[PDB]
Parts: structure tokens; C-alpha cells; sequence
DNA sequence: GACTATGCACG
DNA sequence: CGTGCAT
DNA sequence: AGTCATTCATG
DNA sequence: CATGAAT
């Protein structure tokens, strides 16, 4: 019992380990479905769960000791916390978790306990995980090897860009701003056509992000070459209203902050500047939203020197930003910084597997059905004969093969046939039965036109691009110069 | 520590005493910060009559409360809001703490109840929605109520039974138990003297024997 | 909006809802299967969740998360507490949960975390399921009005007094020591057989309790008042060895301590009762106890004051201690203080209640498909006529309606008829049905002979006490003087 | 804070680091307290290779570390305990905590690793169970182990892949990773030192850019 | 149920 | 200084 | 993941 | 000062 191992090849091997995991399978999106692991967990957990949103609300503890306990090996703060950001339309631009109950808010505020609050997957979540139930995507043993869990959702839109991802794991970091569902969809489709789309062209539909916050972007420069080569900065400003005072007084009012700011510390800081008097026009600073609105009203004195003073909080505040795009994500397995283009085809070609596994497994369920069926119609047609001879026999095996023998029936035919429970002798109806077997033979066609017509294939994934586009799309908060 | 209110003013300014810090937080999001303030009570609050007076004193939640009212424990009077209102789960938990709340309030502040200052608020004990993007929620606070909410949402609508404050979000908290012109209110009098010293002394006190003997008269265990 | 109500009215009433769920639903055992509620719901989940012992240990964080959604509207802290204690072989005597990690020690240190433990019941808490699947006891709906919850166990012993329990309510506590299943169960049995039993009959095979960390009790005069009344006071002391130390030094060695005290701190206080040298034979202190055994040396100086120190320390430390009878537990929903008697007789009823519901149960069973069989039998002897007209109606229940009012057949017997698939006509043996109409038939009697035969009832109830008895027992660990 | 051994001997005294409170817990329960002791790591370790000197030497668990073995940081030698042994989840996050374990210790503590002081131990990666009162579990650390055992348990045994040290007991610990007759530790030697201080530096430092570049080329994502 | 230190990359 | 999954 | 206050009865 | 389900 002793082992000498070095301390160069020990460091190596556990740094290796470590930084594996972490690249891939915890702090990384993937450039398909753009979740983390924990994310997709939880997802497809409560989703298993019957947790859909249109059932009720259910007990967050309840969902965390589930997705900790069959699929996420780690912490339920970790899984509680991910599961908290998902419910956040601040942070994500389309919340993929409603819960009920403190979930904190932009003044920064604690979330309430997982033993609190109640959850359920939202409404659009339920398309990331569609066809799933469809083997249409790659599936691997959870860590008891007691059930299946997806390596990556059917992703029926494109979350990668339209919810962002940040980000930080060992050696590369991530960061991703939030888009436009409608605008993102508008390039995936010019992209499906045009293939060798060019970044102006694909900018013209999706051209810049999308902050939940909303607010003003400025860099199209900047923005450009994000788009490109996968690393940008660009300039966020919060928005900003002139409101006339009683007086001969002026107050400032701002009803937007940029993307992942603290509203409760950035009030502070804006006080700071006044109470440190930093500038002339410090009067007041107030902070005034409730529920349903947000308004920081910043009051001056006399000598209303306000273009001077905002122009000022715009530099020594945060209610002028810089955001900084890092777009990692993972392909092949592997960590990748990227552009618009190949997180756009990436996704493409991602629908094109998970639409053509989809059809390949809907068209095998109909060839089934259809091959039962059109043993139930000759059976029809000796009905007497066939009756008579599953009394003769001896067990359930031995019909099956007698069928098999004399009437050259399947193993699969003979097995529909024996199970029928004898109310189904009360209608031999060859017609309805060929009805169904036609319905079959049209959905077959159908499907392996899908399957072996690249042109059709690609229609029909601008199809339903377009369908999730209509139902889910919404206007742009952020406003672009 | 205290989440207080923009403006001083004693004419309407409300104090909520929350039952825990969780509820509190969805308090303060939810609230018209202009006159009404936050204060939670991190769990169960001290027994003011089976506790001496040093620890009372030194109690983190009483303190709390006494400094951000203003007028002492004696106590004189107007500072510092002209409504304290009890916010809790609708359990038999919360009640406990309604139960320490005013025992308190009875012995020490007492002018404030006298002047019907002091409120316990009622949130729903009932939500009655019928999928998705469009779905329609009602409240209700009663077995009556409840009734009918079920005939007007009639056959499909499900019904959600709140088990505490947490379970719901800001707006709603607002919609129905803070929000002036949508909230209901108990207000808490007292219709004696006496009779509420020796209720509040046989339930809240260092007693027991007393306290079994009320049990097993009025406590009716079916 | 606003409601006017006394500080007199709302305070009672209040106090009243408190008392109430407090009094019933939190602190106290009900008298019967001597489970809190939680406890009650701990079992009923795990059972129900399959988390029973022979199969695979599973993540604490998911049982609770279950209960606390499903089940117990509280804490998941407290639900996990108590789960955590339901696992300690030192304060329960038959422990009823198996918990994988660290649980705590007598140490008095900090069980790990939900988020680090596994369990799974144990193999006795499925007896207190048992026949639970059967209509056997009181069922109520979940708050979520979603799922049906027992309110008792079928308790196939009595936990009440094995287990124990303690303690603190709104006017009442209860404090309950452990007991000898084995001692016990025959006790049960004596009071089953006669029924009038008298204290000091029943002390003679139940005497006294027995402290899972074993030791010393005297107080046969208090024990017998405890088991009568409800309380009393008996004397528990830690047990002790003399070792001799090469050197004219003598060691005093303590094996045992009493139920419920921190060794840790025991440990310290001794040690104390030496530094601030409040006795002569102070030396050295030391714990050395390790996994698989309890092991206390205190060593003495040269003038071995051996036993003047022990009995000073059994003063004035707590290597002796003085334990409590309250016992008090729930009876028809309110609290009662109750002694060996009444808690002994209220399982009994408790058994038969079960056994009957048991019986009545599984007699309806036996007679629907013996209904079944005797109509499979006569549909044998026609089989012919009755597939032709299966064949000839229109629908299912078409069929169903012909085979009754030609036939004569009943609703359930033609239901079972129809539904026969056709392989099951392979098999026409008039034979092997009779047999098992045998068979039926004769379960019916039996049951029907419990059921309306106190005497043969009372009888089982003592069969399976005492199988329980061989299969769980063990000798006692506490001792009496 | 730190559990002790009863006695004073750095003959043969066991350091025992352990990845988190919890799983301290345990290993202070199974153990011979007469000459081992249990020193908790609360989280993720300083990583003293990318920290200034003031933030390490502030670092709770440095220092206790440092106090405990007494040598200092120069560094001197013996005092205190004739082994330190490593012992974490056999996971992801356990490995990283060996990294910056080693780091710090190979930094500062330098002499300690090259007497071969400095252990990493192995728990078990798999349990093997073939039920209730008559249960028969054995252990593997390997691929093939775990292939002999299945063998010998034969069809019907069920194989448990432990998730951390949290998962089992104080006798489980013992018997498997603590008890010096039973346990296979890891000793580490350095076998160079330029080599060590590149890799150590590379990977635990302040550039990225070379991580990055050692992740490329090592890593292999197939 | 708040607080409290950490890694990991980056501006 | 702070981000967000990990300890 | 330790710590920290509190209720409720009782020796 | 603890105990053990609650906050
Ligand atoms: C310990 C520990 C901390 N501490 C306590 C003191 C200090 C230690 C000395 N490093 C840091 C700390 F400051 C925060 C956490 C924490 O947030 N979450 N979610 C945790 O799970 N833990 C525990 C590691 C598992 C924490
Ligand atoms: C708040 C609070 C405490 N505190 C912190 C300070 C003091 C406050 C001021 N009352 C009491 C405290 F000291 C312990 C707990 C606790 O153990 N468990 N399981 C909890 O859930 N909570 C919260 C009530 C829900 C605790
Ligand atoms: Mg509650
Ligand atoms: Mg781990």
C-alpha cells in the first residue's frame, strides 16, 4: 500500500480533469441548444416531470432534490441558483422559468429559498425541448446509469443568441448578449437559403443584440466586428428624459440601465457623486419604481447645468457601460470563439439532424402500423379459419407460429393478431382499416421526402422557424445608433 | 435593519412587520416606496410576557421596531406612522407570530392599538386561474368567496390553496394585501381591559397549568 | 375594506389555530403507531417513492424535496433533521432509516448536509407500512389536494413504546424512553390474551425501559409509577470498570452513558471537574473511543481516592443523570398522559382494526375473481355460441349487453369476458379454473372466519407479533438494579 | 479551527486534509485519534501561485495549516507530523483541489514534499453489494478491480460508482482510505524541479494565454 | 435565512 | 470589483 | 456549510 | 441549560 507518483505528473493529470470538465461540462454554452449543462438539466428534468407550464406550479425543492438526485451531480445551490436566473426577465430576454414567490430583482436583492418559491418550465421552453420524445438527438447514461439524459435539446429556436451566456471556466470565458427571438430567426432562415451568407447581409436582419434592460447601443463599428471575429466592444447608455420642475428646477429621469447592473448600488453611486460633490448639478437623487416600472428621477438645483451633469454620470457612473462580446461556445466537443456565421449554421445544420432523425423515427412508427394493418385486413378475410386455429393450438407461442406456418403471416403480424381482445371481433371492417392504411402510405411518402430531399428538408425547418418566430416574437427593447 | 420609506410623514405612513426575511424582500419590490416600509421579523418573535426584561431589550427584532417607531416603551406617543400592519403566512405558524406580535404591542405600546393603530393584513388564502399567455387569475379570502369564484370561473379552472407569502410574487402581493384601495384590513381594538390582560396572560404566559385547562375547555379537538 | 376585531377575540382564536396543529399535527406521537406526523410522512414517501432498504440508497435532498412538495408543507430543515435522527442507532432503539455519510456522532457533531447524504428506510420501517397498499387505515387528502396521505401507520409492532418519543408542544410535552421490542411484544401478547391486565403482571415481562446506549437504571419503585400514571423519575448512570496502571496508578473506565447526553461535553465537564481541581483523584481525562466502541479512561494520581472520585463525579457531573416519564401521546386526536396500559391497549385495538380492514380487503379480492371464474367457467361450455355472438354485435358494449340479458352473465363477468384476448383461447381447461375456484373459495373462508371470530382474530394478531419478534429481537443493552 | 491527535509525536502523526466540513466530519469519526488528525478544507482552496503575499498569508486555511505543522514558510523542518495526506472526492473539483494543495506546498513548504512527507489518498471509486440483515459489500479503485469483483459478487450484485466522500461512513473511511494496514495512498516526489516549476507555473499562474495553449495541445477532447 | 472565501477569465 | 456555476 | 435567536414544557 | 419540529 504506497504508490509514488511525481509532482509534475500528478498536477498535469488533475489539472487535465478539472479543466476538462469545466471547458466542457459546466461553465460552457453549446453553440446548438445554448445551455449549460445544469440548465439543460434542469430543463429536461422538469419537463420529464410533467412540470410543463401549463400544469401547476410546483415547490422548487421538489425539482432540485429531483434534478440533483437522478441527473446533476453537484450542489443545490448551484442547481437552485441557475434555476432562479432562468426566471429572471432582466437577465434573459426570454425567461425559460416561471417561479413564484422572491426571485430577487435588479436592486440586487436576495431570491428567496428553494423552500419558498414554486416553479414551472415556461411556455417557450417546452420548444427547446420539442421532438424529444422522438429520439431525435444523442442521448448518454446519467451517473447511476439508471436513465437517459439528452447531451443536447432539439433546440426548436435558436437560444444561443437569443438568451446570451456568461460565463467563466478554465481558460476561456464567455460572454454573449441577448437578441431579438424575431430578428435572430430572420438571419437563421436568410442563412438556410443563402448559405454563403455575408456578415452585412445577415447584419441587415439581426444587426446588433437585444438587452431585456433595453437601452442604447452604439458601436455598429464595433458591432461589425463582433459579428465577425467573435470579440467586440460596444457602448451601452441608460435612457434618459428631461422633466421640467416647478421653480426654475430641472430633474433628470431615467427609465433604462444597461444590461446586468445593480439599479440599488447605481443609485448609490449617483448619490455619491452628489453627496462627495463631485459636479455642479447634485441636487437630489431619487430612486423611484415600484412594481411595473422603472424611474430614477436625479433632481437639480438652480444653476441647471444638466447637459454638463448627465454628460458627466455618463463617465464617472455606470448609467453609461462598455459591453464586451467573448462568443465561446462549444463545438465539437471543444471550445470555439465565434461570430454570428457559425453560430448561426452550427444551429442550422443542428435542426437538419434533429428533423431528419425526427422524420426517420415518425416514418418506422408508420411502416409498423402500416404492416399490422395490412395483416388485419387479410385476417379479415379468413377471420373463421384463423379464429379456429388459435383455439386449436396450445399456448400463445404456438398460435404465433402456426399463423406464421400456414397463412405466412410475421412474427410482428402474428403478435397483433393473437393479442386482439375479442370486443375487436365485433367490427371486421376492411374499409375503415384501409382508410388508415392509406392515411399511413401518404405520411411515409411524406416523411421520406423530408428525409432524402435536401431542398423540402430545408423548407420545412423555415416553416416551423417561421411558426415559433409569429407565436413568441416581441418589439426591441434596445434602440440602436 | 429596516427598508423605510422615501418621506416622513405620520399622517399615512405604513409599517409592515413581515414574517421572515424572504416575504419581506417580495414586500419591499412590491410597494409604494413613497410612505410605506418594510420591516421583517426573522423568525419567531420574543414571548414579552415569559421573558425578562433585559433580554427583551435586548431583542434584535424589538429593538428594531421600537427605534424605527420613535415614541419608547414610558412610551409616549405621536412619531412615527399612522399604521403598523401585521403581513404573514395564513398558517397556523403565522398566527403564532400575530399572537407574539400583539402581545407585545398590548403590554408595552399599548396606547398605539388604543388609538387603532396597529392592523394585521389578510392576505388571500385562495387563487383561482383558468394555460399560458392567456390566463386569467381571481382571489379569494373565504370558504364563501372561494364558492363563487368557482361558478364564475366555473368547470376547467384550477384552484391554487396558498400556503405562505412566499408563494407568491410582488405585483401580487401588491394587488391584494398592500396596495390601499384593493387591500382588507383587520384593525385591531380591544373592547375591555381586563378581559384582554387576563386573555393575553393566561395564553402568552409563564404559566401552563392555566394555559392546558383553557386548552381543554375551548380548544375543541373534535 | 377594513374589519374591526378585539385584541381579546383575535388572541384567543389565533392561540386556539396554533395550539391546535402544534398540539395534534407537530410535536406529539399519536398513541398508536408512535409517529409525529413528520416522521409519518418521512416513512410514507420513502415507502411509496420505492426507497425501501433492498434496493439502492438514494440522495437525501430528493426524498426531502419530495416530502416537502407532496407531502409536509414545512421546512425542508426540519424534515431533514428529523430524517437525519430516524438514522441514529444511539437515539432510537430500532433506528428507521438508513442514512449513508455523516449523520452525526454521540460526539454531538453536525450531520452533513441533505446535499451530501443518501438513504433509504430500513428494513423494520417497512413493517410499519405493511399491508398499508392494503385499505388497512385512515386515509386524508395532501394539501395540495393531489395525492392521498395516511394519517396512522398499520404499525405491525408498537414504535410507541420501542422508539419512544420526545417532546414539546403547546401546553403538553411528552418524553418517552426506549424499549426492548422483544420485551414489548410480549407484553402486547399477555394483554391480548388477558385483556384486564394488571401493572404488576405486565412489569414482569416489560420491566422497565432500555436505553440504546445501554447502562444502568434503578428506580424499580419509580419505574412501576411511570408505567401506571405516566411519570416518574429513574436513575441512570454511565457504566464503570476499574483498569490498574503499571506504577501504583489506577484507571476508572466508562463503557456506557446515559441516553441522550453529549459525550463530547461530558468529557469536558470531567476534564473541568480536574483543572478547577474540584475533586482529589483528578489526573488525566481522556476519550479514546473510535469507530465500533465507547471507551472513557480517567486516570488517577498515586493516592487512588478511586471510590470516593467515581461517586463524586456521579453527582456532580453527568455520568449520572435522572430521566423523565411524560408520556403522553395522541389519543382519539387529543392529548393524553398514559402509562404502559392504555398505550399497550390502544395498538392492540389498533392491530385489530388493521387486521379486520386487512381481512374485509382481501376477501372482496377473492370474491370478485372467484365472480370472474365461475363465469369463465360457464362461458367455456359455450364458448362457441358466445364468440359468435361477440362477433355478431356492434361495439364492445353491444357485446356486453348481448352476453347478459341472453346469457345471463353479470356486468363484471361479461366486462371480463370481452376483454379476453385470443390467445387465451388456446387454453379451455374447464380443469385448472375449478382448482383455482378452489383455492378462492377456501381463502373466503378463512378470511370471513377472521373477520367475524374475535377469538381466531386475536389469535393472528399474536402470530405475527411474535414473528415479528424472532425476526427483529435482540438482548438488552440497559441493565437494572 | 482543527481536530487534534492525543498525543505529541512527529514520528508518526497523520495531517489529514479533507475537502470540505462535511466530509472532516466523517473522517474525525473513524479514525485513531491516538496519532491522526483532521484538518477541513471550507471550499476552494487560495490558489498561492496567482495571489498576492498579503491575501495568502491571511487565508484561513493557510494559516491554520501553517500553525498546525509549525515549520514556518524560511520554511525550517522537524516538527510536526510525519505525514500529510490529501484526501477529497475522487471528482472533478477534488482533483483541483490537489492542484492548488501541491502548489502551495510546493511553493512554500518545498522540503516537505522532497522528504516525501506530502500524500494524496485514494478512496474508493466503487462499492459492490450482493440484502438487509445479511449484505456483502467489497471495494474497487480501477477499471479492472471493479471487473474482478463483479466476477466474484457474480449476476445479481449491485455496483455503487461513489459521487464523494460524503456518500459513506466513518468505518466505510476507515476501512478504505484511513486505516494504515488496509489504505493505498499516493506519495508524491518531485522528480526534477525545473520541470515542476513550468507545469506548476503554466498551469496554476497568472498568464492564461500558455493554459490555454497547454489545454490545446494536453487536453484532448476527442 | 444572511454572511462569509474561494477558483476561473477579463475589462 | 463583479460576473455565474462550482466548492 | 458553521453561526446565529426564537417558541413550546420541564427538571 | 438543553431537548426537537417549527420559524
Ligand atoms: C464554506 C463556505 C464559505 N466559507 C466559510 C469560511 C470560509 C472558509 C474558511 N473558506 C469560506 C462561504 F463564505 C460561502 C459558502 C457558499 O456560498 N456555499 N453555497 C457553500 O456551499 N459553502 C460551503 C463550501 C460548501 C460556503
Ligand atoms: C433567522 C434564523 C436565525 N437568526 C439570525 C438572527 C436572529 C434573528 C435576528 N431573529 C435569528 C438563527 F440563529 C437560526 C435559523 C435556523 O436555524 N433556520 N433553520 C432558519 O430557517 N432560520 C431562519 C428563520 C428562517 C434561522
Ligand atoms: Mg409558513
Ligand atoms: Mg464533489
Amino acid at each position: 500500500n504506497i504508490q509514488n507518483m511525481s509532482l509534475e505528473d500528478i498536477m498535469g493529470e488533475r489539472f487535465g480533469r478539472y479543466s476538462k470538465y469545466i471547458i466542457q461540462d459546466r461553465a460552457l454554452p453549446d453553440i446548438r441548444d445554448g445551455l449549460k449543462p445544469v440548465q439543460r438539466r434542469i430543463l429536461y428534468s422538469m419537463n420529464k416531470d410533467s412540470n410543463t407550464f401549463d400544469k401547476s406550479y410546483r415547490k422548487s425543492a421538489k425539482s432540485v432534490g429531483n434534478i440533483m438526485g437522478n441527473f446533476h451531480p453537484h450542489g443545490d445551490s448551484s442547481i437552485y441558483d441557475a434555476m432562479v436566473r432562468m426566471s429572471q426577465n432582466w437577465k434573459n430576454r426570454e425567461i425559460l422559468v416561471e417561479m413564484h414567490g422572491n426571485n430577487g430583482s435588479m436592486d440586487g436583492d436576495p431570491p428567496a429559498a428553494m423552500r419558498y418559491t414554486e416553479a414551472r418550465l415556461s411556455e417557450i421552453a417546452g420548444y427547446l425541448l420539442q421532438d424529444i420524445e422522438k429520439k431525435t438527438v444523442p442521448f448518454a447514461w446519467n451517473f447511476d446509469d439508471t436513465e437517459k439524459e439528452p447531451t443536447v435539446l432539439p433546440a426548436a429556436f435558436p437560444n444561443l443568441l437569443v438568451n446570451g451566456s456568461t460565463g467563466i471556466s478554465a481558460g476561456y470565458a464567455t460572454d454573449i448578449p441577448p437578441h431579438n427571438l424575431a430578428e435572430v430567426i430572420d438571419a437563421a432562415v436568410y442563412m438556410i437559403d443563402h448559405p454563403t451568407a455575408k456578415i452585412d447581409k445577415l447584419m441587415e436582419f439581426l444587426p446588433g443584440p437585444d438587452f431585456p434592460t433595453g437601452a442604447i447601443i452604439q458601436g455598429r463599428d464595433e458591432i461589425k466586428k463582433a459579428y465577425e471575429t467573435g470579440k467586440g466592444r460596444v457602448v451601452v447608455r441608460s435612457k434618459t428624459e428631461i422633466e421640467k420642475l416647478k421653480g426654475g428646477k430641472e430633474q433628470i429621469v431615467i427609465t433604462e440601465i444597461p444590461y446586468e447592473i445593480n439599479k440599488a448600488n447605481l443609485v448609490k453611486k449617483i448619490d455619491d457623486v452628489r453627496v462627495n460633490n463631485k459636479v455642479a448639478g447634485i441636487a437630489e437623487v431619487r430612486d423611484e419604481s415600484d412594481r411595473d416600472g422603472l424611474r430614477i428621477a436625479i433632481e437639480l438645483k438652480k444653476d441647471a447645468n444638466t447637459e454638463l451633469v448627465l454628460n458627466y454620470l455618463f463617465k464617472y457612473t455606470d448609467l453609461q457601460i462598455n459591453y464586451n462580446f467573448n462568443m465561446v461556445a462549444i463545438d465539437n466537443f471543444t471550445p470555439r470563439q465565434v461570430g454570428i456565421v457559425p453560430i448561426l449554421s452550427s444551429y442550422i445544420a443542428h435542426r437538419r439532424e434533429v428533423i431528419l432523425a425526427r422524420s426517420r423515427f415518425d416514418k418506422e412508427k408508420a411502416e409498423k402500423r402500416l404492416h399490422i394493418v395490412e395483416g388485419l385486413i387479410r385476417v379479415i378475410s379468413i377471420l373463421d379459419e384463423v379464429i379456429a386455429l388459435i383455439r386449436a393450438s396450445e399456448n400463445k407461442a404456438d398460435a404465433k407460429e402456426n399463423l406464421k406456418v400456414s397463412y405466412d403471416f410475421t412474427e410482428e403480424q402474428a403478435e397483433a393478431i393473437v393479442t386482439l381482445q375479442l370486443y375487436r371481433l365485433t367490427n371486421t371492417d376492411v374499409v375503415v382499416l384501409q382508410e388508415e392504411e392509406a392515411e399511413l402510405r401518404e405520411k411515409i411518402a411524406m416523411l421520406a421526402a423530408i428525409i432524402g430531399d435536401e431542398r423540402t428538408m430545408y423548407n420545412l425547418m423555415k416553416k416551423e422557424l417561421r411558426e415559433v418566430k409569429k407565436k413568441f416574437a416581441t418589439p426591441r427593447l434596445s434602440s440602436l445608433e | 435593519k429596516l427598508t423605510p420609506a422615501q418621506s416622513k410623514n405620520p399622517a399615512k405612513n405604513e409599517l409592515y412587520l413581515v414574517e421572515g426575511d424572504s416575504a419581506g424582500g417580495s414586500a419591499k419590490q412590491g410597494r409604494d416606496r413613497k410612505f410605506q416600509a418594510i420591516l421583517p421579523l426573522r423568525g419567531k418573535v420574543i414571548n414579552t410576557a415569559k421573558a425578562k426584561m433585559a433580554d427583551i431589550l435586548k431583542n434584535e427584532e424589538i429593538n428594531t421596531m421600537i427605534y424605527t417607531i420613535g415614541a419608547g416603551v414610558d412610551f409616549s406617543i405621536e412619531a412615527n406612522y399612522d399604521k403598523i400592519i401585521i403581513m404573514t403566512d395564513a398558517d397556523t405558524d403565522g398566527a403564532h407570530i400575530q399572537t407574539l406580535l400583539l402581545t407585545f404591542f398590548y403590554r408595552y405600546m399599548r396606547p398605539l392599538v388604543e388609538a387603532g393603530h396597529v392592523y394585521i393584513a389578510l392576505p388571500p388564502l385562495y387563487k383561482m386561474s383558468k394555460k399560458g399567455k392567456k390566463e386569467e387569475v381571481a382571489y379569494a379570502w373565504t370558504d364563501g368567496e372561494l364558492e363563487e369564484l368557482r361558478k364564475q370561473f366555473g368547470k376547467g379552472a384550477t384552484l391554487q390553496r396558498y400556503k405562505g407569502l412566499g408563494e407568491m410574487n410582488a405585483d401580487q402581493l401588491w394587488e391584494t394585501t398592500m396596495n390601499p384601495e384593493t387591500r382588507t384590513l383587520i384593525r385591531v381594538t380591544i373592547e375591555d381591559l381586563a378581559r384582554a390582560e387576563r386573555r393575553v396572560n393566561v395564553l402568552m404566559g409563564d404559566k401552563v397549568e392555566p394555559r392546558r385547562k383553557w386548552i381543554e375547555d375551548n380548544v375543541k379537538f373534535t
